[PDB]
DNA sequence: GCAGACACTACGAGTACATA
DNA sequence: TTTATGTACTCGTAGTGTCTGC
């Protein structure tokens, strides 16, 4: 790196390098800091969505077992790194056999994005964990459990992740206010959670921006305008209008209301698919047919908005299928 | 000159970039400090990614440091997880280079690089995982620049590392001003309407605006009669169908009688227009009616919707035009 | 040359007979040639495209456009499946096609545009059935015409531009290329048959040609230069007009589709088509010609041509999403026998 | 730095073929070659944890204790194995001369044999025939259709079943006694259901519930572990109403941080091991939600996809 | 002008000292300081630690003002350095906040001058203090013998063991093909001061070590006519190759008994 | 209607070791004033000919003008057996059907035969235009070969510069540049390693590398090998001879 | 000291597999 | 057999170094 901090983005400037900074999995975490003190650290398979705190847990763990220099005690790999059944039969094989050089602990191996690994490292694997676990310790970060061989997934204790909730989300965003002095509206945290959808990583990275977007950072508080606007999703207040459009009026002015609604603020017609399924999703729809016409044609449509095309076709589209879909009802 | 108005009017700052403007602050005020994010650009073609990039670039560093401090890749070379396992750690894990005084000087030089990563939605998924704890590991001595159109493409870690910013389609209001000044500059005389049908013929495409309006004056210079551009000369040079053909189209599908249409569609196939143009005046036409009920438009929606992902996926003009009409016509 | 369809091919803008407004864009186009971006000719096939692409890169350069060769270059894609495409190079131009591998067409769009990229000041690229591209020669020419535009300039030829992805249709000026009307053709027709010597009693037959080659200019004047052939250069009033031996097949075809509805009718169907396909004729021009020759048969309802044409859109689509071309014939042709009987 | 206790599993693995546990008449088969000294060429598969290795290992160690040293080499995934690697270490083995007591033979111990290389089992089939006389293999493989055709020929197959409730629960008891634990049979039932015919697993969920709460009960046994995502996945399929479906999905997948790949995998798994419904139903049900697969692959992965096959689903069952 | 200025008698010196731990590692920081061009390097595997250091007294003329870290690629320096004679010099010139080298190469004749930058790389690697312990068996031991013996051994075995008892080195391997014994008894020669076994006894030791790594220290054994290993049961083994103003320092991980 | 005798068997072998690699094999056309053997590459970038004098002979005998297409692995082969003290013969009849290579020691009665069928090439594309070089200059053959290869131990490339009184061969690879400079001098005691260079035009030409490591494989036919280069023209890499020459023929990679 | 004579590592070409 | 990357394996060859010998 170079001129130490203030220079990193806020996703890699507040690592946690504490496991008493990763909130969230509090179960995981009370229960590794139980493995440790214990003395008893079994093969730890650490699975989750990204961005829920994986190999900062890992990182931080490993910093209490040894120490500060706890990079040169640790062999970690990734799919960054070339990671072939060579790799495994040579790398791995001398780091599990051999003692420690720095001090007089078990050796520590971190096989980070191990999902990206083949079937024949993880077979290999299979039997270098089993053989020197005796001083070795093996630590597998997956984001997908299928592409991890059965015998990989039995030989090693399954920590799930599970999404970041309100609470861990709040602290955390009072954390880096308080450390950047910078201020928040309550609705403009709510939208923010909204916008996380148990990420971290994005919930850093719109606060970034949106402390970029203020004329001044000092002395100005963070809206959730101003977060609607710096992210580019949609307000509730739109979501609504255009439902209540779409499912009370005419075409035209549903049409019109839409068109509106789209190119007052440059507002991308997936985010409008999913605040509106987001929305329907707490309906007390009638019929069992009308969901399913919804969740088909809306899932045919955002397929159809993901491959590209002719935006104006494709919200037509919308507003047909939901208008078609709701004249089941009655 | 030498160049076409589209690679002419490139902007050179960042102050040239209308439209999006969440993005182009937000990059401006990182310009004064050094917290610059792994960014992921996307949006509709012609929005102006890579003119946005080429300009943070150009007032990062200069014209001096960009080549020592930008890698950009792009399809033209291979991607596969072999060049991009090492090429790009390689120059990742390097030391950044050294400005010389002039450049600390002038501009504010970042004690970091960039690897522009343009196109990233064709790379395979292998090469963004390894991507991923390389963009994870060296951030603080360099960024990451994903460039690409479809979001979906990459993978969610990558979307969770990469801070996002959409670039949105440039509509008629946006980009009035850009045209307008080109217009000014270039000399071209048009009426009130010519720009706003230039953009309105466009979705969200700032470049086939520029492009229309380039042959639009090499015409008026040819006539060489000195008159204004008129909105069906561009539309005549942006190939959309006019009014009274797709008339004769809506005549020929409301009376039913197969074989007629299929006629029909022979001759306007043979006429050698594009479907997609075709099928986005007929939405147009149908949607915005008064004289069609709910339920016609309810299923015409949807028809049409077919139609156009049918069209994006290659397949025969011809057959999905005529099964279009075909379908419309037994509404 | 000894056949008639090259033999009047006109080369110069000045000299073609066939668009008074495309020649005028064209014309203008060429008044300017400085700025001239790059161009992508889409209409239907057989008008005269690449006429009006080397009439346009005369007009800009000049004569000697037409004086070209042919030089091989050597392509190597991965492990050493070793690959041989010539190139049909010229002075002031280069011309490509797609006629390698269609898995293969990218590295020759990477390899050979960085090569002839290096350094009146550029040279043009004409790229000839530029729809057959796979996706990925595509992708890297956005930037390869986006990065080295004052060098190289590109006129990129296609049918039914569709398949061409939307950045690349993004940045290229988009010309249509319209078919002639039957007068058209018929004059054409006739300037080939006072140049030449044919003893012809009533242009009646003229016309008959210019409606059996549907708006194409190659198809009509071979099918002119063979009648005339067949009857010893003496047309008739009621001289037979000539169709391809894959159109009779077709027809036939589509006939024994027609009359009989069977599973042995669909073996049979199935060893025609795989003759068809084993003797070099595309599977989606044999999927619209089945459909425009089952649409043509009177003993049809409107229902049945309605699912008919439904079908052919959906294998349509399937085969442009496939590679087995026999299977999704195979299926389109027994759904049109369900539906039939 | 402080050292770790051994686990649990490693701690506990069976020294004698008495302490192992599940196939009965298999492990007395393997006492009988004890006692007997003849053993054949044996090939040994199963699922994952139900003691392949274990017995193998236990067997060559009763059989030769004072040699196990000398005369077994035990070759695996973890050590290069190829052609020649493996062709000449295998022949320097078997005709090394080396005294046995009249009933033993060498033992070459291919642990983990289904990822070999054709070419070698090609080679061993004639180090095979030709040293019988001296040496002995014994295979030890996941999936026994790895394995060519002329191996499987000069071989005693072994088949390995995975393991009733009453075994693992008895293994389970004796552990518990031997490390002197509190539990509650509820805790030990939901073990036994998590485990699902696997030791180990079962052995691991134990060790972590002990060392994370202390008391083996359902609530800090359902704490540490969830309930594995193909139950819930094929209750989730089997559910009757759309809404049912949707909240479950939701829920137990969605909020509990699962990928929609893994999701949609799980459903495809349940789908082809699903056996209460109709064949017709389950072909179905396997098509679209591998068209739900296709486009989960090509980068749409989100709860609406879900929903909709889930949708299509119903749509399904209740037969338009 | 420049701020390091590192010049070389022979240009053969740094390049022997490069190909001596080449192959081990890869990554390598220079440490430049006023007492000399001090580097540590840890294996790919974390197990066998190199730590290079050349003193002021092994160079012609040497001034550095100001420390600086040099992080290097062993690969591109080792394919950098064969672009030189034995009769060339070498002088290694950064400047501060360097960006790359320059392995300015000279010779007697000044028309013959040869200049090569190769760019530095950066690395994070925190940077360990060693305290170098009591070690309970101290011997030194021809480099030549050493290796010698190294080789023999390593085509029996993967690993070989180091036993000291009594005042006797003893080396075993025990392989698949056979097993092998080295004995060496610490003699002295009045002589040859270079040939003579010496021996430190305070506790007997027994440590097992991989053979790779074993010829992988023996390579940079031309460095040195005699090499001292110092053994520890609680502590990495060390193999000093004294130069001529510095030390080749082999920390090398046993194996788990 | 040939018979050609060495005066020692280690000079034909030495010359072929050069042209191993720069070609496969060669289409030789003998006459009575000398022996000539020009080839293409595979790629038509590099062209080798060859120029034997009769002083190098000890009896060399042309009666007619004799073609001979051979290869050069195979003929290696032949001439392994050739002692430090063995004659070269080469003996051919008319229309050789194969050429006839005789051994003849004088320590030792043993004789030695060896014959090696002729094969086809018929492609015997020649031309000569460019004589006059705008740059000389002398290097010896070691000295060349250790510059270029070390070079190409750094790039895939290799520029070659020329200034007045600075001969420069410049590297820029990936990993980093080097930059050689050597200069023109003239030593009495050490005539072998003298390095001279006349000028008349500045010449900038950038080759490749393995073309390169092609040329320098024949480094052991002369102590000095003079490189003339050229300005926007290709450049030709001749290589001494007691009784002849050797000249590589080699275009630059598109000057601008 | 120099030329072989050797065994060694490294590079290149080719084949085969890819869900249980 | 086609299939289009990436991995792993196997073999063969070319350099690359070191040990014997005169
Ligand atoms: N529980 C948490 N507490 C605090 N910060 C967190 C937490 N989880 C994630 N973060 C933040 O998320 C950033 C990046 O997440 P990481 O934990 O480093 O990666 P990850 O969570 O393992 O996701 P993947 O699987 O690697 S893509 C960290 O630098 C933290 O700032
Ligand atoms: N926001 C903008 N302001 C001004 N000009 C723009 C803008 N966006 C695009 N342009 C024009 O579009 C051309 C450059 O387009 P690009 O910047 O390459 O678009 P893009 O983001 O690269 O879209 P792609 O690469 O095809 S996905 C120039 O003629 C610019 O003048
Ligand atoms: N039948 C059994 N009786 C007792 N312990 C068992 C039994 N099966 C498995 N175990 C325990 O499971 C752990 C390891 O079992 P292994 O036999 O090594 O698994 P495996 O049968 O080899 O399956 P794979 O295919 O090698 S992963 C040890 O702690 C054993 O004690
Ligand atoms: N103006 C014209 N006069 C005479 N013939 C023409 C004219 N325009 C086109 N043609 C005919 O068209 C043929 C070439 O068409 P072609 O380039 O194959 O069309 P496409 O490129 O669309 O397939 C030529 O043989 C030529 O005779
Ligand atoms: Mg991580
Ligand atoms: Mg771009
Ligand atoms: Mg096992």
């Amino acid at each position: 790196e170079k001129r130490s901090k203030e220079n990193l983005p806020w996703v890699e400037k507040y690592r946690p390098e504490t496991l008493d900074e990763v909130y969230g999995q509090n179960e995981v975490i009370t229960t590794v800091r139980k493995f440790v003190d214990e003395g008893k650290l079994p093969h730890l398979l650490f699975y989750g969505p990204p961005g829920t705190g994986k190999t900062s847990t890992i990182v931080a763990l490993a910093r209490e077992i040894y120490g500060k220099n706890y990079s040169n005690m640790v062999l970690e790999l990734n799919a960054s790194d070339d990671r072939g059944i060579d790799v495994v039969r040579n790398q791995i094989k001398d780091f599990a056999s051999t003692r420690q050089i720095f001090s007089k602990g078990f050796k520590l191996i971190i096989l980070d994005e191990a999902d990206a690994m083949t079937n024949a490292a993880q077979n290999a694997l299979r039997r270098v964990i089993e053989r020197y676990t005796k001083n070795t310790r093996f630590c597998v970060l997956a984001n997908y459990a299928h592409k991890l061989t059965p015998a990989l997934l039995s030989r090693c204790t399954r920590f799930r992740f599970q999404p970041l909730p309100q609470e861990a989300i709040e602290r955390r965003i009072a954390n880096v206010l308080v450390h950047e002095k910078l201020k928040l509206s309550p609705n403009a945290e709510k939208a923010l959670i909204e916008l996380s959808n148990g990420d971290m990583r994005r919930v850093l990275n719109v606060l970034q921006s949106c402390k970029a977007t203020l004329d001044n950072p000092d002395e100005d508080e963070i809206s959730d305008d101003v977060i609607y606007e710096c992210c580019g999703a949609p307000r509730p207040s739109d979501l609504k209008a255009v439902l209540k459009s779409i499912l009370e009026d005419d075409w035209g002015t549903a049409h019109y209301t839409l068109n509106k609604v789209r190119s007052a603020k440059g507002l991308a017609l997936i985010d409008l698919i999913e605040g509106i399924v987001k929305i329907l999703e707490d309906y007390e729809l009638q019929n069992e047919e009308t969901r399913v016409h919804l969740l088909t044609k809306l899932a045919d449509i955002e397929y159809s908005i993901s491959k590209g095309g002719n935006d104006q076709i494709q919200g037509s589209a919308v507003i047909g299928a939901i208008k078609a879909s709701f004249e089941n009802e009655t | 000159a030498q160049q076409p108005w589209v690679e002419k009017y490139r902007p050179k700052n960042l102050d040239e970039v209308t439209a999006q403007d969440h993005a182009v602050t937000v990059l401006k005020k990182t310009l004064k400090s050094a917290n610059l994010p792994h960014m992921l650009f996307y949006g509709p073609p012609g929005t102006g990614k890579t003119s946005t990039i080429l300009a943070l670039t150009k007032e990062l560093y200069g014209p001096d440091l960009m080549k020592s401090r930008i890698l950009e890749l792009n399809a033209s070379d291979e991607r596969g997880i072999s060049i991009v396992r090492e090429k790009v750690k390689n120059f990742a894990r390097l030391t950044v280079s050294k400005p010389s005084k002039h450049d600390l000087e002038n501009y504010p030089c970042p004690p970091y690089k960039i690897i522009i990563l343009d196109e990233a939605d064709s790379m395979t998924a292998d090469a963004q995982s390894a991507l991923r704890r390389t963009m994870e590991t060296y951030s603080g001595v360099t960024r990451f620049c994903l460039i690409c159109n479809y979001v979906t493409r990459i993978i969610d870690p990558l979307a969770s590392r990469c801070s996002k910013f959409r670039f949105k389609a440039l509509d008629a209001s946006n980009a009035i001003d850009r045209l307008r000044f080109i217009s000014e500059q270039e000399n071209v005389k048009c009426d009130d309407g010519v720009l706003e049908r230039i953009l309105d013929i466009s979705a969200g495409d700032l470049r086939r605006g520029i492009t229309l309006l380039q042959s639009a004056s090499k015409g008026a210079q040819y006539l060489g009669d000195g008159k204004n551009i008129t909105s069906t000369q561009v539309e005549e040079l942006a190939g959309v169908v006019p009014h009274d053909i797709l008339i004769e189209i809506v005549e020929k599908v409301k009376s039913g009688d197969f074989d007629e249409i299929k006629k029909y569609v022979n001759t306007f196939m043979k006429s050698g227009w594009s479907a997609a143009s075709v099928v986005n005046q007929l939405h147009e036409y149908y949607i915005t009616n008064d004289n069609f009920d709910t339920n016609f438009k309810n299923q015409i929606s949807w028809l049409l919707f077919t139609t156009d992902s049918r069209l994006n996926n290659g397949t025969n003009e011809h057959i999905q035009l005529l099964n279009l009409l075909v379908k419309i016509s037994q509404l | 040359m000894s056949l008639w369809v090259d033999k009047y091919r006109p080369k110069s803008l000045n000299a073609l007979s066939h668009n008074e407004e495309l020649t005028n864009f064209l014309k203008s186009l060429s008044d300017q040639p400085r700025d001239l971006p790059h161009l992508l000719l889409y209409g239907p096939n057989g008008t005269g495209k690449k006429t009006r692409c080397m009439a346009l890169l005369e007009s800009i350069f000049g004569p000697g456009v037409y004086r070209l060769k042919i030089d091989v270059r050597q392509f190597v894609t991965a492990s050493n499946r070793k690959l041989e495409l010539n190139v049909v190079s010229s002075p002031y131009h280069l011309e490509i096609t797609p006629s390698d591998m269609g898995n293969n067409d990218r590295i020759v769009i990477q390899e050979l545009l960085k090569e002839v990229a290096q350094m009146h000041r550029y040279k043009c690229v004409i790229i000839n059935e530029a729809n057959s591209l796979t996706k990925d020669a595509q992708a890297a020419l956005r930037r390869t015409m986006e990065k080295y535009s004052k060098n190289i300039r590109l006129i990129m030829v296609c049918d039914s531009m569709s398949p061409i992805i939307a950045p690349i249709k993004s940045r290229c000026l988009l010309i249509r290329c319209p078919a002639p009307s039957d007068s058209e053709i018929s004059t054409i027709l006739s300037d080939v048959v006072t140049n030449e010597r044919i003893q012809l009693e009533t242009k009646d037959i003229l016309k008959r040609i210019a409606q059996a080659s549907n708006g194409n200019l190659r198809v009509s004047l071979l099918m002119l230069e063979s009648m005339a052939l067949n009857n010893e250069l003496a047309l008739k009033s009621s001289s037979p007009i000539i169709k391809p031996d894959w159109i009779i097949v077709i027809h036939k075809l589509t006939r024994k589709i027609v009359k009989e509805r069977s599973v042995n009718s669909l073996i049979e169907c199935r060893a025609v088509l795989y003759d068809l396909l084993a003797h070099c004729i595309p599977a989606n021009i044999i999927l619209k010609e089945l459909t425009f020759s089952l649409l043509d048969v009177e003993t049809l309802n409107t229902t049945n041509k309605s699912s008919i044409i439904e079908y052919s859109s959906v294998f349509d689509e399937r085969l442009s999403l496939g590679n087995k071309a026999i299977f999704h014939l195979e299926g389109f042709i027994a759904k049109v026998m369900c539906c039939l009987d | 730095t402080l050292s770790l206790q051994l686990p649990w599993v490693e701690k506990y693995r069976p020294q004698v073929l008495s302490d192992i546990v599940g196939n009965k008449e298999t492990i007395d088969r393997l006492q009988q070659i004890a006692k007997d000294g003849n053993m054949p060429h044996m090939i040994i598969s199963g699922m994952p944890g139900i003691g392949k290795t274990t017995s193998v290992h236990c067997l060559a160690h009763e059989l030769l204790g004072r040699s196990y040293a000398d005369g077994v080499l035990e070759l695996n995934a973890s050590d290069d194995r190829g052609i020649d690697v493996v062709r000449n270490q295998i022949k320097h083995f078997a005709q090394k001369k080396l005294h046995l007591p009249p009933g033993k033979h060498k033992i070459v111990i291919l642990d983990e044999a289904d990822s070999m290389t054709a070419g070698a089992q090609q080679a061993l089939r004639r180090t095979m025939e030709l040293y019988s006389n001296s040496t002995r293999f014994a295979f030890a493989c996941n999936q026994s259709n790895k394995i060519i055709e002329p191996l499987q020929s000069r071989c005693a197959i072994l088949r390995y079943s995975k393991l009733s409730d009453e075994d693992v629960l008895k293994r389970l008891l004796q552990i518990i006694k031997l490390e002197d634990v509190k539990y509650t049979n509820d805790g030990l039932e939901a073990i036994i259901f998590t485990a699902e015919g696997d030791m180990r697993q079962a052995i691991n969920n134990l060790q972590s519930t002990v060392a994370g709460h202390g008391l083996v009960n359902a609530d800090n046994v359902f704490k540490i572990v969830d309930s594995p995502h193909p139950l819930i996945v094929k209750k989730m399929l089997l559910a009757s109403n759309l809404e049912d479906s949707i909240q479950i999905l939701r829920t137990d997948l969605w909020k509990k941080g699962y990928s929609s790949i893994d999701i949609v995998t799980t459903s495809f798994r349940v789908t082809k091991n699903l056996a209460q419904v109709k064949e017709s139903v389950r072909l179905e049900m396997i098509k679209e939600i591998g068209l739900t697969h296709m486009r989960i692959l090509e980068g749409v992965g989100t709860y609406l996809q879900l929903a909709s096959m889930l949708a299509k689903i119903h749509k399904l069952n209740n037969k338009a | 002008a420049s701020m390091l200025e590192a010049k070389f008698e022979e240009a053969s010196l740094f390049k022997r000292i490069i190909d001596g731990f080449k192959d081990c590692v890869q990554l390598v920081n220079f440490q430049c300081k006023e007492d000399g061009i001090i580097a540590q390097a840890v294996d790919d595997s974390r197990v066998l630690l190199v730590s290079l250091e050349i003193g002021v007294e092994a160079f012609q003329e040497y001034r550095c003002d100001h420390p600086v870290t040099l992080g290097m690629d062993l690969t591109s320096l080792s394919k950098i350095l064969r672009c030189g004679n034995n009769t060339d010099t070498l002088t290694l010139i950064a400047d501060n906040t360097p960006d790359s080298i320059i392995l300015l190469f000279e010779d007697t004749k000044k028309d013959r001058i040869a200049e090569y930058s190769l760019k530095l790389m950066d690395i994070d690697a925190d940077f360990l203090k060693i305290e170098e312990l009591q070690y309970d068996s101290t011997l030194s031991l021809p480099s030549s013998e050493f290796s010698k013996i190294v080789r023999d051994l390593s085509q029996l075995s993967d690993s070989i063991n180091i036993m000291i008892t009594k005042e006797t080195i003893k080396f075993v391997a025990d392989g698949d093909i056979g097993s092998g014994s080295v004995i060496i008894k610490p003699f002295v020669d009045m002589e040859h001061p270079e040939t003579s076994i010496k021996l430190e006894m305070d506790q007997p030791v027994d440590l097992t070590f991989g053979a790779k790594y074993l010829l992988d220290i023996i390579k940079g054994s031309s460095l040195s006519d005699r090499v001292g290993i110092r053994l520890s049961s609680e502590a990495p083994a060390l193999f000093q190759f004294d130069l001529k103003s510095g030390f080749l320092q082999f920390f090398l991980a046993p194996k788990f008994n």
